[PDB]
C-alpha cells in the first residue's frame, strides 16, 4: 500500500461514517477495511491513468 | 500562477489549502527557446465535514 | 456544587461525541436535557425545599411562585390550609388555589400564606454551576445520557439504554444514601405505638 | 408551560428526521399527533379541571362547552344533579342531557347550570404554547412518537415502539408523582372507619 | 479511489435511502459499500469511455 | 496511604491505555474521575468521621464545613440537637439547618456548635496522596474502572463492566472486613435484653 493516501483515506472514511453513530473499534475496523479496498483500487487507477496518459 | 516555482521536474505534488481555481504552468526552458503549458485544478471542500 | 462543564464532558465522552469542532448534538440541545434532568431529580427526591411568606390582599390575589414541583405545607395567618384545588370554589371550606404556578386561597380572605414548596433553579448557559451536591452528578449524567441514546444512531441503542437505567438505578442509590446521612435522624431503635 | 417547538424538535430528532429542508413528516401531521397526545394526556390524569355557571332557559336550552372529557359535579340552582344521559327523557327524575360537547337537563326545568367538566385546550400552530406542568413534556414525546413509530419506515418499527411504551410509563409514573405532590393531601396516616 | 466522486456518491446514496427510513449507522455503511461498488464500476466506465472516444 | 501514581497506573494498565506519549485519557479526567471515586467510598462506608467545634453569634451565623457527606451529631452547648431541616423555621423545636455545606441553628440561638461529620479530602494533582487504608486500592480502581469502561470504545464494554463490578463487590467485601477488624468490638456473645 502507499502509507500517507491510506492514512488521508482512513481519516476521510472516519470523516464519512461519523463516530457519533459508531462505536469505536467497529469504526476503525470498518475505516481500515474499506481504505485497504481502497488502496486495491488506487492500483488499478494507477495503471488506468498511465494507460489513458 | 505567475512564476512561483512549486516542484523541480517532470512531477508536481499539488497541494492547495485553498478554495479557488489554481492554474499550474508546466515550462522547459532551454538555450534555445521555451515553453509552457497550462492546467486547471479545481479545489473544493469536503461536503460532509460543511454543516 | 456541581459545575455545567463536567457534566457535558461526561455525556460528550460517553455519547463518542467528544469533539470540539463537529458537536453533532447542539449544546443548546443539551442544556435543555440538563434542565429535564434537573426536573426529574429535584421532583423524585425532593431535594429542594423552599419558603415563601407573602400576602394577598384584595388588589394583588395571587401568589407567583417559581418552577413549583409541590405544596407540602400553607399557612393563612398561622392557620392550617387543608386542602387543594385548582377550580376557584365559590364557599364552603377553605382550599388553596392552584393556577399552573400561581397560588391563591380558593374562597378568598384578606391575609397572608407561608406556603413550603419546591423549585429547581434550573440553568441556561454551559458557563453556570448547578447547586445540587456532588454525588448528584452520576445522577444527572445516567440520566440525560439515558435521554439521549434513544436518538436512532444505532441499531443497538436501547440495549444500551437499558444498561445505564440499571446505572442509575445505582446512582439514585448512593444518593438516597447521602440524603438519609444527611437529612435524616441518628436513630437505632423505634418507639411504642402510644395510643 | 411548554412551547411546542421544544416538543416538535424532540420528535423530529427521534424519528431521524431533523433535516428542515426535507421534512418527511408534515408539520401538519405532527399538530395533529400533538393535538391527538393531549387528548390522551388530558383524559387519563384529569389534569384541566373548568368550572362553567351558566344559565338555562326556555329560549336556549342547550349549554355548549369546549373540548369536553368528562362530568364530574353538575348543580341546578344549588341542587344536586344525580344521572346523566343521552336520550331526552320526556319525565321523571331529573338528568343531565349530553349531546357530544352541549349540556341541557333532561325533564327540563328554568334555572342555572353550574358544571365541572375537562378541557383540552388543543393546539393549531407550531408556535404555540401548550399551558401544561414541564414534566408532562417526557409523556407528550413519547406518546406521539408512538404514534408516529408505526408508519412502515422500517420492518423493525414495532419493537422501536415496545420500547418507547416502556419509557412512556416511566414518564407517566413521573407525571402521576408530580400531581400527587401537587394537588393532593400530605397525609401519613388513615383514619377510622366511622359507622 | 476518487475522492470527490466518492463524496458526491456517498451523499447521493444517503439522499435515495432516505434517513427516515434508516439507522444511521446502518444507513452510512450501506451507503459507503455502495460508494466504494460505483468507485469499482467508475473504473471500468472510464477505461469504456477512453476507449469509445 | 495510597498515593494517586499508582492507582493511575493500575486503571493506566487495565483500560490498555499504558502509553506514556499517548494518554487517550487526559489525567484531569482520571483525577476526576478518582474524585468521584472518593466521594462515593467515603459515602458508602463512612470513611472519615471529622469533629468541628466552633461558636455561632448573630454577626456571624452560618458555619462552613468542608465535603460534607453526613451528620450523625450535634451538641449546642452540651445540649443535643434533634432534627434537620433546609427551610429556616421561624420558631419551635430547636433545629439544624443544613444549607449546602453551610451549618447553622434554625431557630437561631447564640452559642456553639459541636458537629461530628464525613469529609473527602479530594484529590487535585496526579503526585498527590490519598490518606486511605492501602486495603481501599482495589476499590478505588475497580470502583473508578467502572466509570471509564462505559466510554463507547469497544461493542462488548457492559459486559466487562460487569466482570468489574462483581470484582468491585469483592472488593467492598475486603474492606468491610478490614473496617470490622479496625473500628469494631472484638465480642463473641451478645448481651441479654434489660428492659
Amino acid at each position: 500500500m502507499d502509507t500517507t493516501r491510506f492514512i488521508r483515506n482512513f481519516i476521510l472514511f472516519k470523516d464519512a461514517l461519523q463516530k457519533q453513530n459508531f462505536n469505536n473499534k467497529d469504526l476503525n475496523t470498518t475505516s481500515m477495511q474499506a481504505a485497504l479496498q481502497s488502496e486495491q483500487l488506487a492500483l488499478s487507477e494507477e495503471s488506468q491513468y498511465l494507460q489513458s496518459e | 500562477e505567475a512564476n512561483e516555482q512549486i516542484a523541480s521536474g517532470s512531477v508536481c505534488l499539488f497541494r492547495s489549502d485553498k478554495v479557488r481555481k489554481h492554474t499550474i504552468t508546466f515550462k522547459a526552458i532551454n538555450t534555445k527557446t521555451s515553453l509552457s503549458k497550462n492546467i486547471t485544478i479545481s479545489v473544493i471542500a469536503n461536503k460532509l465535514k460543511e454543516r | 456544587m456541581i459545575e455545567v462543564s463536567e457534566v457535558i464532558a461526561k455525556v460528550r465522552e460517553r455519547l463518542n461525541d467528544n469533539e470540539v469542532g463537529n458537536y453533532e448534538i447542539l449544546d443548546s440541545v443539551l442544556v435543555e436535557n440538563i434542565n429535564q434532568a434537573l426536573l426529574k431529580i429535584c421532583l423524585e427526591f425532593r431535594l429542594k425545599k423552599a419558603i415563601t411568606r407573602s400576602l394577598i390582599t384584595e388588589e394583588e390575589r395571587f401568589l407567583t411562585l417559581n418552577n413549583l414541583l409541590g405544596i407540602e405545607s400553607v399557612k393563612l395567618d398561622k392557620k392550617e390550609i387543608e386542602s387543594r384545588n385548582t377550580i376557584e370554589k365559590d364557599t364552603g371550606e377553605l382550599e388553596l388555589l392552584i393556577l399552573s404556578d400561581r397560588i391563591s386561597v380558593t374562597p378568598f380572605k384578606i391575609g397572608e400564606l407561608e406556603v413550603v414548596y419546591y423549585t429547581y433553579e434550573e440553568i441556561r448557559n454551559i458557563l453556570e454551576t448547578i447547586k445540587l451536591p456532588k454525588i448528584c452528578l452520576d445522577v444527572l449524567v445516567y440520566s440525560v445520557l439515558c435521554n439521549l441514546l434513544e436518538i436512532p444512531n444505532n441499531e443497538t441503542n436501547f440495549s444500551v439504554l437499558a444498561n445505564y437505567k440499571q446505572l442509575l438505578k445505582l446512582a439514585k442509590d448512593n444518593l438516597t444514601n447521602y440524603l438519609s446521612l444527611m437529612y435524616s435522624k441518628n436513630i437505632h431503635f423505634s418507639k411504642v405505638v402510644r395510643v
